[PDB]
């Protein structure tokens, strides 16, 4: 994160074959664009949920520097 | 009508100003901006740019109290950010900037801040307003000299490996 | 300019004179917001206390322990699990004893801090400006304290040692 | 103030007092500039060359951010050319 290797948190994301819950088939990336389904729970992924709100989170906070306040901007 | 520039007139924001005023705004950016915004901005590059020079020709010379300590100023960004020095000295320059928004955001507003006064003078270098003025445009044409000379000594230690004379 | 501690800001306009430890520390303008300052100081004072006692403690369990078995963890942290639940519920129950007559006074009164907490009478027979100068003592190591004993939580959840 | 107009083309305030005295001849060619470099910006991240995880390229990003803004950018460069500036 703080070297710029963003690319680094998608790598390795889980398998095809993960069972949920547990370590078999699984994998280590935290933010990804997997799209679809998990194949075991026909859920969206985990980890696109959670790139699903990191961008949420940072386009609302940019967005809430809008209006004027104190300083003058 | 300018004193840098003869040949183009004099920038319409620039009169006078004991920060060393020659009328060098050829491109009319004290137009855009206020004066005083421009001001604290060159400032604050020339006491930056200055501590950076110091430090970098400094530190490829003498900078050894320990191991991680062993780089060559080069290097060092990389080294001393995974050892965790640079995330401190980010810490504190973070809060010192996130207090100066607020030093900006007096003055551009009333009060009666100069531009790059942050009240600083525990050994009182400066007495009267003359030394303030003659010591002002001292530290700007320094702060300058070292912006120019901090980009000299980066983009020659890139463009090979060396020492001093880079 | 007005700022004692930031010389180059101006000071809002609720930080003057009076409520000793004024050095026109507010950057952010909180003061703008509250009514007074009185809840604000009350609860700046109960922090500082609080924190006097918490830096107080952590050194003392880290040289000297109780003579029972189920308070020798020298760790604070650690021993905030290893002590049973019926001391700290007992020391809870007794804050709150003593917090809810006083959440009675702070709400409405001039001197939320005032507590009228002075068994050895320390305060008895001091001059205006002996008591100011007392404040001013009691605000600074309180402030203190407060950062020192968040470096000291912090330090243990970071390093696992609870000192130095 | 008075940021209602009625006029053929509003008053410089309302372009904030940051492009209020940008001369029209700075914001128009400035903003043509913006729309290109976006657009090239744009067309390098995708559309020429497909998207993947090790080619994000945070100058076409932000770059591409400045078509957006380039719209901003030449309707302020309207507003001032209307406005004797
Ligand atoms: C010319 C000045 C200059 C330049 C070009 C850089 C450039 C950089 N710094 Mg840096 N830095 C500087 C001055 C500078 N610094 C100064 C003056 C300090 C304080 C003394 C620091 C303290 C600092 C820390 C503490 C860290 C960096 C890091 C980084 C790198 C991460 C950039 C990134 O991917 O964004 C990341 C994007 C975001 C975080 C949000 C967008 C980048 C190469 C990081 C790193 O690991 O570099 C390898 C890091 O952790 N810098
Ligand atoms: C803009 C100001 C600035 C910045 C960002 C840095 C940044 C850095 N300096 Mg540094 N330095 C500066 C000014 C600055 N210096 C000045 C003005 C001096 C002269 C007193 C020094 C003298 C100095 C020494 C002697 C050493 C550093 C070192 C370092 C690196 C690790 C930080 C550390 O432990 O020492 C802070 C880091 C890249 C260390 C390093 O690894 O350099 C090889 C080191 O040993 N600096
Ligand atoms: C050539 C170096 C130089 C000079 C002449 C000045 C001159 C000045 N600085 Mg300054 N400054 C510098 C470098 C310099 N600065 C650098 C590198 C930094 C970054 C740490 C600062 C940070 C700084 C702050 C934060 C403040 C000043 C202020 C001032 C003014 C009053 C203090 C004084 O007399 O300093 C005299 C300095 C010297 C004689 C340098 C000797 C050091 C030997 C090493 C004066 C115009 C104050 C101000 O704005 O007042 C108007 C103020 O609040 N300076
Ligand atoms: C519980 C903490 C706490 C609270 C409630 C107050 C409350 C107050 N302080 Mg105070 N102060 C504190 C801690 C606190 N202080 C500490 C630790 C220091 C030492 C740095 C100081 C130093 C200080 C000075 C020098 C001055 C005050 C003053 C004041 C009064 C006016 C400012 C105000 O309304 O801010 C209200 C404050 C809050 C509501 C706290 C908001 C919490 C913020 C967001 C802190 C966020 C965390 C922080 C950035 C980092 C903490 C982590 C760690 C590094 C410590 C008010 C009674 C001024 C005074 O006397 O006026 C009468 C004054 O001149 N304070
Ligand atoms: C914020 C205040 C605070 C809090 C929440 C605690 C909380 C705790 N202390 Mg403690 N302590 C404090 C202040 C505090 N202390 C101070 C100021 C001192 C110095 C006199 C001590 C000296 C101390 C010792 C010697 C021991 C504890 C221990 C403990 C733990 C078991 C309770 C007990 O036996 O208390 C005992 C409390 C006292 C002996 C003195 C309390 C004085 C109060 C605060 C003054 C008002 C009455 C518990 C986590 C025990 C433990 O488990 O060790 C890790 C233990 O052996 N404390
Ligand atoms: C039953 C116990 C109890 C009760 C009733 C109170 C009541 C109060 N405390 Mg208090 N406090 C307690 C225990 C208690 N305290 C303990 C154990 C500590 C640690 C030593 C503190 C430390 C403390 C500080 C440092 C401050 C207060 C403050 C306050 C006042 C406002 C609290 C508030 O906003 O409500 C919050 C409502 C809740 C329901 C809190 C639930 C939070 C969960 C349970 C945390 C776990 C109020 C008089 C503030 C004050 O008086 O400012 C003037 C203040 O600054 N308290
Ligand atoms: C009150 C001033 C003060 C002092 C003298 C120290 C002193 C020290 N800190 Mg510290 N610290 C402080 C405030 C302070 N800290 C604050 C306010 C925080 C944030 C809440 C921290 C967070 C902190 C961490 C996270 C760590 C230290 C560590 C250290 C040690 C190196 C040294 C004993 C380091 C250490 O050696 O831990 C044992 C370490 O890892 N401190
Ligand atoms: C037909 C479309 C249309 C037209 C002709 C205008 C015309 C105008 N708008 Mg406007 N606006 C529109 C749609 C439109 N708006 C929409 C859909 C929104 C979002 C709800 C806004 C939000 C908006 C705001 C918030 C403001 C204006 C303002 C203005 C005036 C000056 C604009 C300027 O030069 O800014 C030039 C701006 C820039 C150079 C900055 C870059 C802006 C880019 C587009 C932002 C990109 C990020 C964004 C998320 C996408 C002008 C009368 C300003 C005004 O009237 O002030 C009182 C003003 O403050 N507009
Ligand atoms: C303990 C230690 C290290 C070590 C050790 C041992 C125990 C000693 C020995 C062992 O053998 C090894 C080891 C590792 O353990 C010490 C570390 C060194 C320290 C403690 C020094 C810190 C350096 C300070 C710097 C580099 C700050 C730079 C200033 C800036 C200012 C920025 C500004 O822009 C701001 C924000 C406002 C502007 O207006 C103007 C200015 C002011 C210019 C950044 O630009
Ligand atoms: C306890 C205290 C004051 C206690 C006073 C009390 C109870 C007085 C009570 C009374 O007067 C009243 C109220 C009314 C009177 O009628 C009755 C009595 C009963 C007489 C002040 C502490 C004040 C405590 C202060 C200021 C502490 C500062 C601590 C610092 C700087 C620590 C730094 C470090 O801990 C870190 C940060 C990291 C570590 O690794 C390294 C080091 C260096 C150890």
């Amino acid at each position: 994160f703080f070297s710029g290797n963003w690319k680094a948190y998608a790598q390795n994301p889980d398998t095809a074959s993960h069972i949920f819950g547990s370590g078999e088939g699984s994998g280590t990336a935290i933010l990804t664009f997997l799209g679809g389904f998990h194949p075991q729970t026909k859920s969206l992924w985990l980890t696109d949920m959670a790139h699903h709100h990191l961008a949420i989170a940072v386009l609302f906070i940019v967005a809430g520097h809008m209006y004027r306040t104190n300083w003058l901007i | 009508k300018s004193k840098a520039v003869p040949f183009l007139p004099r920038p319409a924001a620039l009169d006078g100003s004991v920060v060393g005023d020659v009328g060098f705004d050829p491109v009319g950016f004290t137009s855009w901006l206020p004066l005083s915004y421009l001001q604290e901005a060159e400032i604050k590059h020339c006491r930056i740019a200055m501590l950076a020079t110091l430090g970098w020709i400094v530190a490829d010379f003498v900078h050894l109290p320990g191991a991680v300590h062993e780089v060559s100023s080069l290097a060092a960004h990389d080294v001393a950010v995974k050892s965790g020095a640079l995330a401190q000295i980010l810490i504190w320059t973070s809060i010192a900037e996130a207090i100066s928004v607020i030093a900006i955001s007096q003055m551009l507003e009333g009060s009666g801040r100069q531009p790059g006064d942050f009240k600083f003078d525990p050994l009182n270098f400066a007495k009267d307003e003359k030394s303030l003025k003659k010591m002002q445009l001292s530290e700007l044409k320094n702060g300058r000299l070292a912006m120019l000379a901090f980009s000299g000594i980066v983009t020659q230690a890139a463009l090979t490996g060396h020492a001093f004379p880079y | 300019a007005q700022s004692k501690a930031l010389p180059f800001l101006k000071a809002p306009a609720k930080l003057d004179g009076s409520l000793a430890g004024d050095f026109g520390f507010d950057p952010m303008g909180i003061s703008d917001q509250v009514a007074n300052l009185k809840y604000v100081r009350a609860a700046e004072l109960k922090h500082c206390r609080v924190a006097m006692l918490g830096f107080l403690g952590w050194v003392v369990q880290q040289y000297v322990h109780l003579p029972g078995e189920i308070y020798a963890e020298s760790n604070p942290l650690k021993a905030l699990t290893s002590v049973p639940l019926l001391s700290q519920i007992q020391i809870f129950l007794f804050i709150g004893a003593i917090e809810l007559a006083t959440l009675d006074q702070t709400y409405t009164a001039d001197k939320p801090w005032d507590l009228g907490f002075d068994p050895l009478n320390f305060s008895k027979g001091k001059s205006e400006q002996q008591m100011k100068d007392l404040e001013v003592k009691e605000l600074k190591n309180g402030r203190v304290a407060m950062i020192a004993i968040m470096g000291l939580i912090a330090q243990t959840l970071y390093t696992g040692v609870p000192l130095f | 103030e008075s940021t209602y107009w009625e006029g053929k083309a509003p008053p410089s305030v309302v372009l904030g007092p940051f492009l209020s005295k940008i001369p029209s001849g700075v914001l128009g060619p400035a903003s043509l500039v913006a729309l290109i470099v976006g657009s090239y910006c744009t067309h390098e991240s995708n559309i020429f060359n497909t998207l993947t995880v090790d080619t994000i390229y945070p100058a076409y990003v932000l770059g591409s951010f400045l078509t957006p803004i380039s719209w901003g950018l030449h309707v302020a460069a309207w507003i001032q050319k209307m406005n004797k500036a």
